């Protein structure tokens, strides 16, 4: 369930899900490195019926996964709130900023 | 009996070009910007341009300007950011100049990489990640300024009636103006009064671009629009894109490079879908509807072949649209687009086309 | 005579895979890429060694050696890409051999496309 | 929840099998992708740049990758290397420095491989002249260019010896190398005349046995080479076809289209019929699984359009692999079984390979 963009913890991610990509939800691949900054989902959870603040750290320094290419845009805000933007690559202030995956970290309620 | 020759041209007249950026988002360290001939589909050429290339053409319509990111060893190594000038006849690399390790990395939105309107500044944005814009001086080959006044603002909107100024769309709501001096450094600067409520009725960055003001259009169908015909802009809206019977079925604009004005008719171009609601705004054109800007009504509608981005061409009467991979070319001329061709496949992941200027 | 003239052809001719002198062409022909059939898209430099084929032409019925230079210094063009393997053989017949990149000696050896450059008879 | 790094791959090392991606659409990002073969899960990956090559060290503990880098991809200085990484964490540790020209080119096992005593890298050089380079692993040095190679093509190196290996020549022989301690040559044999390169040309890729290799033809013939003594002993032809084989002109194809297990003797290699000048390279209508003790064919499967395999001994196993998808046969017995396919494990591979076990 998890692989897939339908997920609810996926609802503003515009990447490759890590879970794919030999991560998990909330790990990175081997070799590839954690972004300290990340956009910010507001992602409701259909279980407890409740919204949650979702963290979206890419992992970076390895060429693009290619896998389980999601593109939501749940509550999701153009580059004047930049911290609710998915189109720029989050990578961007990493030792190496290209991209391979994005996790999807449950932050807390929102 | 033959020997293989380089050293040529573009086959087709600059007037014929089309540029399509194409991100290869699958494997975005191998972007390029695809040429085409309008008219009749031609592949003419390429320029690569590494990792999430952006491009634009030189005013003049001499040069093709790329940005991009290199590291020494691609995954690892010291980053380098550039500036890259190439001839657009021969497709050749001239020069690089140097950036700070800051550029955006993006979606290739129009706003993140002009150039003044006499063509003497390029200006991006950057993101470290805290915004500014930064400032290329195109006679001296350098970097030349680091807008900090633009921290907490987006994009870059150059003004049409001024030989170097620029707005940019701050998480106020408003504004803000930067007026270059010859040198390249900030003359001076204002900032509007709040345009548009960011939490309310959040706008689209593209602009719809006229000589002395920009339409801009939100989440919820509404226009929004500022003026710069003087030295304050001045901002106004909303009005809505939306009749009653559109209403019904909760038309709401969607896309990236998703609006364009047709200056001389005041025709305003614009991708819009059905069924809106939280989180469809980069969904792709169910249809293109064509606004007068000055009776604020619709004027034409047709289907939008899941478009995306689009671009106008002001001299020809043309409008581009873009579903990732296919360019539609319409004649715009009259206030319905005629649909005139389709160019399959002239990227894999591409959400911007820009003509060549003529 | 008019079958040695790529230039004179139908474009949809030249740019398919099985017109006659692509026989042993590996890689995306330069005529589908801004290029000719024996000349480099704007931008791209010819390679100055190649591996060589020997293809039948149907329209006259003689055989002809035909020079596969490559383009090189741009990245793959991506388009009309063929693999054809007539005559072709391993790397232990290297000039016959087209599983290797024959940009490999440019300046820069990134492959861009493939020509099809007429020798003479074979 | 916090998001972590520093992690190993999840399976087992017995598990992984390695994809060589060259990803020939945009070939400048190459990578290999690392799965797990008994549940087709992906594990991870390794960039690998222009036109990588990969091989797993002997002991199972690094990736080795040999590729080729410039300063601006597509302008600058180039730097061809082998690249030490850890095989467990898949991170970065070493480069090599290589002379700038090694073989570009589709991923033949023998382009890039090793010594049995895991202690030198050993790889194709093309310039186009071609030469044969010694990397010493342990000192992370290129030390020596095996000239002597020249007009020669690809390793083959002897399960039977430490650091001994032979290629293929242009006069239809092989020529062994035999290297000192230091990786330097220190002596070397010309085997006579194996096959007729202008008759019966062989494909490059060994069904390797642990002191005898043999060769398939572009006719169905098969050779071999013996070097159980001091020097080579070179046999052949045996037919691979029958009488109905023949007049259905079944032939071999595809690229790594051989393999051989070794406990049974049993050759596998892809085939197809209407074979035919130009068809070498033809994916698999069929495998066939020949006895090269009895020279009989013991057993014939579909294909599954695959182009290259590769063998694992001791699970008694066989990849094949069409281009994107990999499939999974049990081997043990005499018709093999398919256990599974990896679908979209690549998008343009034509070489798998096992991690070491034993
Ligand atoms: C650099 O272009 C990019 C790259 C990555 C992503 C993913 N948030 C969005 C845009
Ligand atoms: C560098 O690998 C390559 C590149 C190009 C080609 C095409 N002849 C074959 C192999």
């Amino acid at each position: 369930e998890v692989n897939s963009c339908d997920y609810w913890r996926h609802c503003a991610v515009d990447g490759f899900l890590c879970s794919c990509c030999g991560g998990t939800t909330t790990t990175c691949p081997p070799g590839s490195t954690p972004s300290p900054i990340s956009w910010i989902g507001t992602c409701h959870n259909p279980h407890d019926g409740k919204d949650y603040l979702i963290s979206y750290h890419d992992c970076c320094g390895k060429t693009a996964c290619g896998r389980c290419q999601c593109n939501t845009q749940t509550r999701e805000r153009p580059g004047y709130e930049f911290f609710l933007h998915n189109d720029v690559n989050w990578c961007m202030a990493n030792e190496n900023s290209t991209f391979h995956c994005t996790t999807s970290v449950l932050v807390g309620l929102a | 009996r033959e020997v293989l020759t380089g050293g040529h041209s573009v086959s087709a007249p600059q007037e014929n070009r089309i540029y399509v950026m194409d991100s290869v988002f699958m494997h975005l360290t191998e972007s390029r910007v695809h040429v085409y001939d309008y008219t009749n589909g031609k592949f003419l050429g390429m320029v690569p341009t590494a990792f999430n290339g952006h491009v634009q053409v030189s005013n003049d319509g001499k040069k093709i300007y790329t940005m991009t990111t290199y590291h020494e060893r691609i995954t690892r190594g010291k980053r380098s950011d550039v500036v890259e000038v190439w001839d657009a006849d021969k497709l050749t690399f001239e020069k690089e100049i140097s950036l700070p390790p800051k550029r955006v990395q993006g979606l290739n939105y129009d706003g993140l990489f002009r150039q003044t309107t006499d063509g003497k500044f390029i200006v991006l944005q950057n993101a470290s990640p805290a915004t500014s814009i930064g400032i290329v001086d195109v006679a001296k080959g350098d970097y030349v300024e680091d807008v900090t006044a633009a921290a907490g603002c987006w994009s870059v909107i150059p003004q049409p009636n001024r030989p170097r100024s620029f707005m940019t769309i701050c998480g106020d709501g408003g504004l803000l103006t930067i007026n270059l001096g010859e040198d390249g450094k900030v003359a001076s600067q204002s900032r509007s009064k709040q345009m548009f409520s960011v939490k309310d009725d959040p706008i689209f960055i593209a602009p719809a671009l006229d000589k002395d003001k920009a339409h801009f259009v939100s989440y919820y169908g509404n226009v929004y629009s500022a003026d710069f015909s003087g030295d304050e802009v001045k901002v106004d809206g909303p009005w809505s894109l939306l009749n009653d019977e559109d209403k019904a079925k909760n038309w709401v604009p969607g896309g990236y490079n998703l609006v364009g004005l047709h200056r001389a008719s005041g025709r305003m171009y614009v991708f819009m879908h059905p069924d809106g609601k939280e989180g469809t705004h980069k969904f792709p054109a169910a249809e293109i509807w064509v606004m007068d800007t000055k009776t604020k009504q619709r004027v034409a509608r047709i289907p939008g072949r899941d478009a995306l981005s689009m671009t106008i061409d002001q001299q020809r009467n043309l409008m581009l649209t873009l579903d990732g991979g296919n360019v539609n070319v319409y004649d715009i001329s009259q206030p319905e687009p005629k649909l005139l061709r389709t160019i399959e496949g002239a990227a894999e992941a591409s959400l911007q086309v820009q003509f060549h200027p003529v």
